[PDB]
């Protein structure tokens, strides 16, 4: 098979300026009609992928000037001038010459910023869930920058490991911030045995009292 | 294949 | 106008069969390859096959040709594609696509498949209630993925955060925050579980 790798695998960009990814094909990609069948995706959060680049330098219709696309025999290239917080996601490239079809293995665009110390909510249990017998609780640490952050739980002061799992936002197109929720799930019987439940963002914190 | 008529 | 509209996400058991769907409009279908896309964690984008309705002729990916079978019915505009023998590998969503010398310029919305012998579980929805107001919406208890969250029915869609979802004992939970300016102007969660076919809407009360 044609296998296509791709170069870099992520690729942070700073908005305004200008960014490129490279494919290499382990052979050659011209069909015997003389075409090269060479394709850049995009594959933007929750969206399809779209099509950027066909027959290696050719924008789809809609697709802005700042995408090119160049190549030949086994290295091709898209070039983004004029980075916009839109263009991130996963671009691949595809080669629709020699069958079986294949996909490069992916690059993921994703815009540096200046650092956002993040919004931080907190949720007890809800009634509805209490009188089924479980017990969330929730803390959303939304449009922050960058990525990495830690989020700590206590609960009368003592930090708490168990029963949390996070879950991070892919970056938002509109300000390049990231998002996270933790839950601490506990049995309503172990909720109820406790008053003080915190979340710390880092320090950010917010808490309350029930149980 | 099909991309022969292209 | 020229859309590909996929059957919806579907759970099917281990060594069974599935079929999947892609209903073409807004072009002469004959005229356009569909072609198949599997999307996996982890694994990128793979090429299944296409099939080319004028002729009849599908081409399968050496690697799924022995679980694949591609058809088209042009009489109705649908590619459809069949999976056999499945198990928990063949988890994963699956595109269609059209091309014609042009690349694949238009895309089905894609369909979640899963393999499991778990039955499906409609999400139990709880209200996340408290300038700027953050509420939202814990989406616990459901299976398989996925599930859509929107708010006021779409007409909300500004200041959204639908976080993706966790397994644990086998179950599914997400979250959905929504931040508004603090008259008669409600909030209400809608969430989608196609899988199981349901809908629950939940107004968010101080
Ligand atoms: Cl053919
Ligand atoms: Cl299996
Ligand atoms: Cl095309």
């Amino acid at each position: 098979d044609v296998l296509m790798t791709q170069i870099p695998l992520s690729l942070p960009v700073s908005l305004g300026d200008q960014a490129s990814i490279s494919c290499r094909s382990s052979q050659s990609i011209v069909h015997r009609n003389g075409n090269t069948y060479l394709e850049w995706y995009l594959l933007k959060p929750g969206q399809s992928p779209k099509l950027l680049i066909y027959k290696v330098s050719n924008r789809f219709s809609g697709v802005p000037d700042r995408f090119s696309g160049s190549g030949s025999g086994t290295d091709f290239t898209l070039k983004i001038s004029r980075v916009e917080a839109e263009d991130l996601g996963v671009y691949y490239c595809f080669q629709g010459s020699h069958v079986p079809y294949t996909f490069g293995g992916g690059t993921k665009l994703e815009i540096r910023r200046a650092d956002a110390a993040p919004t931080v909510s907190i949720f007890p249990p809800s009634s509805e869930q209490l009188t089924s017998g479980g017990a969330s609780v929730v803390c959303f640490l939304n449009n922050f920058y960058p990525k990495d952050i830690n989020v700590k739980w206590k609960i009368d002061g003592s930090e708490r490991q168990n029963g949390v799992l996070n879950s991070w936002t892919d970056q938002d197109s509109k300000d390049s911030t990231y998002s996270m929720s933790s839950t601490l799930t506990l049995t309503k019987d172990e909720y109820e045995r406790h008053n003080s439940y915190t979340c710390e963002a880092t320090p950010i914190v917010k808490s309350f009292n029930r149980n | 294949d099909y991309k022969d008529d292209d | 106008q020229v859309q590909l509209q996929q059957s919806a996400a579907e759970l099917a058991r281990p060594g069974a069969s599935v079929k999947m769907s892609c209903k073409a409009s807004g072009y002469s279908f004959t005229t356009y390859t569909i072609h198949w896309v599997k999307q996996r964690p982890g694994q990128g984008l793979e090429w299944i096959g296409y099939i080319n309705p004028s002729s009849g002729y599908a081409a399968y990916n050496q690697n799924f040709k022995d679980e694949t079978t591609l058809t088209a019915d042009p009489s109705s505009s649908t590619a459809y594609m069949e999976l056999n023998s499945l198990t928990s590998e063949d988890s994963a969503v699956y595109y269609c696509a059209r091309e014609k010398f042009y690349g694949y310029d238009y895309w089905g919305q894609g369909a979640t498949l899963t393999v499991s012998s778990a039955s499906t579980t409609p999400p139990s929805v709880y209200p996340l209630a408290p300038s700027m107001v953050t509420l939202g919406c814990l989406v616990k208890g459901y299976f398989p993925e996925p599930v859509t969250v929107t708010w006021n029915s779409g007409s909300l869609s500004s200041g959204v955060h639908t976080f993706p979802a966790v397994l644990q004992s086998d179950l599914y939970t997400l979250s959905s925050s929504v931040t508004v300016p603090s008259p008669s102007q409600t909030v209400t969660c809608n969430v989608a579980h196609p899988a199981s076919s349901t809908k629950v809407d939940k107004k968010i009360v101080p």
